[PDB]
C-alpha cells in the first residue's frame, strides 16, 4: 500500500553487502521492470495482480538499494506504447497508479522523516488529468529532499524525451536566449527529464529480453547493461547483487571508456572553436597568432560568451518548469 | 560452380531462419588486442551471404573508421573468394558497409538539433514542428532502417555510444570474442534473433 | 707566440673557483676584445703593440677558461668594420694574424693532446689569399677535435652573417631542397657561421663601450651582457671572475626568460600549423574534425615533412661547406 | 602660458646635449610587478618634449602589446597635460610610438626570409641578391632609423630579444627601475648618450 519497504538486511545480505561495498558501488541504477504478465500467467492470476505484485516488488526493491546505499532509482513504469494496450489493461494500470500516488500523499511525512524526492518524467500530458494532478502533487510535496531520489518514468519514451530537449533548446534560440551554435551534447543533457541525476551506472532489465524499449538510451550510452531472465515480480536481492557484481567486474573499462569518450569530445570541441577563431582571423585581415595572443582572448570570449548564454536559458527553462508544476 | 553452391546454401541459410535482420550492427568491445580485420570481414560477408542489407561496424575507439580502407580491402578480397568488375562489387559494399564509431551517435543528434535550431532562427521552422519523426529524418540515418540486430563482441556489458537514438528496439546478442569467429557460431546469433519475440508495447 | 699559455690557477684564484663552480657555470663565453690602442696609448707604446699584448691576453684568457671548465669560447678578432682602418694597422693586424696561425700549424699535435678546435667565423673571402690558405689549414687541420672549442671571429659582422644565413635557406628553395614555408627560426640558426655552437651565456665587451658592434646580435638575444670598463690588454681573471659572478646572479631569471621565449615560440608555431590544417581542410569540404582524426594526421604530416625537407637540405648545406674547406 | 615656458625648456635641454638620440627604445626587464604605465608614459612624453623622433617601448613578456591602448591612453592624457584636437596628438603618438614584444625581433627576420625566399621560388629574385642592405630592407622596420640609444630598466642583464638586427650600434643604458622614475634620472642617461664617442670600427 505504501511504496517503499521497511526491512532490514538477513546475515547473508547484509554480509555480501558489506564484501562488495569494498569496491566501486553504483550511485544510481535503473530498472525495466519487465515480465509482469507473463508472471501472472505462471501463477495462474489476473495481470492486474501482476502488475500489483510487480508494484510491491518496486517497493521491496527500494529497500534493498536503500540498504546497499544506492540512493538514486530510475524505474521504467509506463512506456507511451503501453497506451496501445486494451482499454481493460491500461485503466488497470492507471488506477493502479491513482492508488498509489493517492495513498503517498497520505504516506506524506513519512517521505520528510526519509527524504525522499518522487520525480514523475515521461510526457505526462498524455495521462488522464486527475492522474496528472496526483503525480504533481507528489512531485511538488517531495521537492527540497535530498536523502534519496525515485524517478518513475510514467508516459514515458526516450525518443519522445530527447525530442522534447531538442525542442527546448530550439525555443531557446527562438526566445533569443541561445544561438544555434550553442547547442551541443552537454546542453541536450541538461533539457532532459533526468537532466537533475547522473547517468545510470547500471540498467537492469528483467524477464529475458535483450533489448531497451526505448528506455533512457541517451541516459545508458556507457551504463552497465544486465539482461537477467527472471520475471520481475519474482526480483530478488540476488539478482540485484548480481547485477551489482557485473557492474563492479565492467568498472573498470567502463570508467575508462566514459573518460576516453569525454576527454575526446572535449579535445574536438576545442578544435572546433579554435577552427572558428581562425575563420573569423581570417576574414578582417588579422594575424592567426601573435605575442597580442589575439587569438587566446577571442577563443575565450567565444566560450565564455557561450556559457552565459546557456547559464540564461537553463535559468529561463527551469523558471518555466516550475511554472507548469505549480498550476 | 563451387561458388554457386555456397552462395545457394548461404541465402538458403538466411531464408530458413523465422526472420532475417535487415540492418546488423556489429559492436566491437575488445580492447586487449587491435581487432582482427578478417574476422570482421568475414562476419560481413556473412551478413551480404544470407541475406541482411546493411551492415555498421562499429567500435568505440574509432579504429575501424581511421582503418577504413583496411576493412573494405578485407571485405572486398573476401567476398571475391566467396563470390568467385571491381568497380561494381565496391559500390555494392560501400552501399551495404557503414563504418561507425561515437560521434555517429550522440554527436548527430546533436548536429540534427542544430540543423533544427539554425531553421528556427530563420523563421523557416517552430520548435513545436520537431516531433519524433521529423528528428529521425534529420538524422544522419536518413532513410535507412534502424538497426534490428547488434551483435556485441567482447567482455564489456555496454554499448558504449553505438546509435543511442537507433536501439530502441534493436535486439542486443553477446558473444565473447570476434577472433576466429565461426560461421556457426554466427549462425546460431541470428537462429536466436529469429527466436525473439517482439511485442512493441502491446 | 702559441695559442694557449699554459698555467694553473692560484690558490685564491683556484679557491674562488671552486665556490662559484658550486652554482650554474657558463658553457659557452663571447668576448669582444676592445680597447687595445687606447691601451696602447695609456702605456706610450705602438698599436702594433698594443694588438700584440691583445692576442697574449686572449691565450692567456683560454687557460683561464679552460681551468673554469668553460670549454667553448667565442671572440670578436677582426670585423669587417675594421677594413676602414689604415692601411698601416690593418697589414699589422694581418701581418699578427699570418704570424699566430703559422705558429699554430707548427704547435699542432700540442693541439691533438688537447683536442682544441679551432673554427674561424666571416666572410673570409675578403682577406688575403693567403691569410685564407692559413685559416683553412688551421680549420682544417683541428677538425674533429672535441675536448674544447674556440671560435674566431674574423673579418665578422653579424648581420652579414644573417645575411649569409638567409641566402643559404634561399638557395635551398632554389635547389628544391626547401620551401619557402620551411624558413624558422630554429633553421636560421642552423645556417649561421657558429651553427656547431650554442648560443652564449655570456657576452663580455672590455674597455667601457655599452655597444655590441654588430657582434652575435642573434646569437646574444638572451646573453648576460658584461661591460667591463678595463681595457683588453689588462684583463684579468678577476674581470673574468666577476663577469661569471654577474651570469650567476641573472641565471635564474635568464634561464625563465629564455625558455618562456621557446615555450611561447613552439606554442605559436602549433598556432599557425593547426590553422594551416584548417585552411586546407576549409577546401576541399572536409571536416575541421572528427573521431576519423584527419586534421591529426595532416598535422603530423605537415610536420613530418616539413622536417624531412630541413635534414635533407642541411646535409646539402654541410656538403656544400666542407667542400669549400678541402679546396 | 606657462606651458609654452616647459615647452621651451624641454626643447633647450634637448638642444643641449652634444647629440640627441634620433630613435630612443625603452626595455622593461623587471618582472615582480606589472610595469608601472604612468611612469612609461612620462618617459614617452619626456622623450617627445626633448627632441626625440621615435620611441619603441618593449618588455619581453609582451605585456605592452597587449596592453595597447592603456598605454596610449596614459602617454595621451599626459602629454596633453605638457602641452596644454585630439586626432592630430592621437595621430602623432602612432607615428612616434612603437610597443614593441619579441616577435618583432626575430621572428621578424623570419618572415623576412619568408617573404625573400617566396621571390626565390618565383624566379624574381635570386639568392645572391640578399645583401646586408636588401634585407634591412625587407625587416618591419622599413624606413624608420635603427635605435640609437635604448635604456635598459631593470635588475637583468640582457637585451632579451630586443630588435638584435636593430642593435648593432645601439648603446645600452641601465636603470635599476623604471618605477618611480625621475626626469633629473632620464636626462642623465641623455647625457650619458651625449658624451659616448662612436668610431664606426676606425
Ligand atoms: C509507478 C506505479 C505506482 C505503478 C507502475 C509500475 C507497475 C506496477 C507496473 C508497470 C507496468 C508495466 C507494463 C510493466 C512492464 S511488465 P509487462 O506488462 O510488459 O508484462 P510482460 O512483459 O508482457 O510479461
Ligand atoms: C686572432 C688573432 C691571431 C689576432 C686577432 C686578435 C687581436 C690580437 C686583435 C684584435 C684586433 C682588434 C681591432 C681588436 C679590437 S681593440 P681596438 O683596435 O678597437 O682599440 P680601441 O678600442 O680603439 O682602443
Ligand atoms: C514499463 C515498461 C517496462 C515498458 C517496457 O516494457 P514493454 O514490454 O512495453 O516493451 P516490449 O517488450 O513490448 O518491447
Ligand atoms: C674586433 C673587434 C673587437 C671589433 C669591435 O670593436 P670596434 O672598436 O671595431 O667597434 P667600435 O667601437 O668602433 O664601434
Ligand atoms: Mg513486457
Ligand atoms: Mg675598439
Amino acid at each position: 500500500m505504501s511504496w517503499i519497504k521497511e526491512g532490514e538486511l538477513s546475515l547473508w545480505e547484509r554480509f555480501c553487502a558489506n564484501i562488495i561495498k569494498a569496491g566501486p558501488m553504483p550511485k544510481h541504477i535503473a530498472f525495466i521492470m519487465d515480465g509482469n504478465r507473463r508472471y501472472a500467467k505462471k501463477c495462474q492470476v489476473e495481470r492486474q495482480e501482476g502488475h500489483s505484485q510487480g508494484f510491491n516488488k518496486l517497493a521491496e526493491t527500494l529497500r534493498w538499494c536503500l540498504n546497499l546505499g544506492i540512493l538514486e532509482v530510475t524505474v521504467y513504469a509506463f512506456s507511451i506504447e503501453n497506451f496501445k494496450r486494451s482499454k481493460s489493461e491500461v485503466d488497470g494500470l492507471m488506477d493502479l497508479a491513482r492508488q498509489k500516488f493517492s495513498r503517498l500523499m497520505e504516506e506524506k511525512e513519512k517521505l520528510q522523516k526519509h527524504g525522499v524526492c518522487i520525480r514523475v518524467l515521461g510526457d505526462l500530458h498524455l495521462l488522464p488529468l486527475d492522474l496528472q494532478e496526483l503525480i504533481a502533487q507528489a512531485v511538488q510535496a517531495t521537492k527540497n529532499y535530498n536523502k534519496c531520489f525515485l524517478n518513475v518514468c510514467f508516459a514515458y519514451t526516450s525518443r519522445h524525451e530527447i525530442s522534447n530537449a531538442v525542442r527546448e533548446m530550439a525555443w531557446g534560440v527562438e526566445q533569443g536566449l541561445l544561438d544555434p551554435s550553442d547547442i551541443s551534447e552537454s546542453l541536450l543533457d541538461k533539457c532532459l527529464y533526468t537532466n537533475r541525476s547522473p547517468h545510470p551506472d547500471i540498467l537492469i532489465r528483467t524477464s529475458g529480453e535483450v533489448r531497451l524499449s526505448d528506455f533512457l538510451l541517451w541516459q545508458t550510452s556507457h551504463s552497465c547493461l544486465v539482461f537477467q531472465p527472471v520475471l520481475w515480480p519474482e526480483y530478488t536481492f540476488w539478482n540485484l547483487f548480481e547485477a551489482i557484481l557485473q557492474f563492479q567486474m565492467n568498472h573498470s573499462v567502463l570508467q575508462k571508456a566514459r573518460d576516453m569518450y569525454a576527454e575526446e569530445r572535449k579535445r574536438q570541441q576545442l578544435e572546433r572553436d579554435q577552427a572558428t577563431v581562425t575563420e573569423q582571423l581570417l576574414r578582417e585581415g588579422l594575424q592567426a597568432s601573435g605575442d597580442a595572443q589575439l587569438r587566446r582572448t577571442r577563443l575565450h570570449k567565444l566560450s565564455a560568451r557561450r556559457e552565459e548564454r546557456v547559464q540564461g536559458f537553463l535559468q529561463a527553462l527551469e523558471l518555466k518548469r516550475a511554472d507548469w508544476l505549480a498550476r | 560452380l563451387a561458388a554457386a553452391h555456397h552462395r545457394m546454401r548461404w541465402r538458403a541459410d538466411g531464408r530458413s531462419l523465422e526472420k532475417l535482420p535487415v540492418h546488423m550492427g556489429l559492436v566491437i568491445t575488445e580492447v586487449e588486442q587491435e581487432p582482427s580485420f578478417s574476422d570482421i570481414a568475414s562476419l560481413v560477408v556473412w551478413c551480404m551471404a544470407v541475406g541482411i542489407s546493411y551492415i555498421s561496424v562499429y567500435d568505440h575507439q574509432g579504429i575501424f573508421k581511421r582503418n577504413n580502407s583496411r576493412l573494405m580491402d578485407e571485405i572486398l578480397k573476401q567476398q571475391q573468394e566467396l563470390l568467385g568488375d571491381k568497380d561494381d562489387q565496391v559500390l555494392n559494399c560501400h552501399l551495404a558497409v557503414k563504418v561507425l564509431s561515437p560521434e555517429d551517435g550522440k554527436a548527430d543528434i546533436v548536429r540534427a538539433a542544430q540543423d533544427f535550431c539554425q531553421l528556427v532562427a530563420q523563421k523557416q521552422k517552430r520548435p513545436t514542428d520537431l516531433d519524433v519523426d521529423t528528428l529521425a529524418s534529420l538524422l544522419s540515418s536518413n532513410g535507412c532502417p534502424d538497426p534490428d540486430l547488434v551483435l556485441k563482441f567482447g567482455p564489456v556489458d555496454a554499448t558504449l555510444g553505438f546509435l543511442p537514438w537507433h536501439i530502441r528496439l534493436t535486439e542486443i546478442v553477446s558473444l565473447p570474442s570476434h577472433l576466429n569467429i565461426s560461421y556457426e557460431d554466427f549462425f546460431s546469433a541470428l537462429r536466436q534473433y529469429a527466436a525473439c519475440e517482439q511485442r512493441l508495447g502491446k
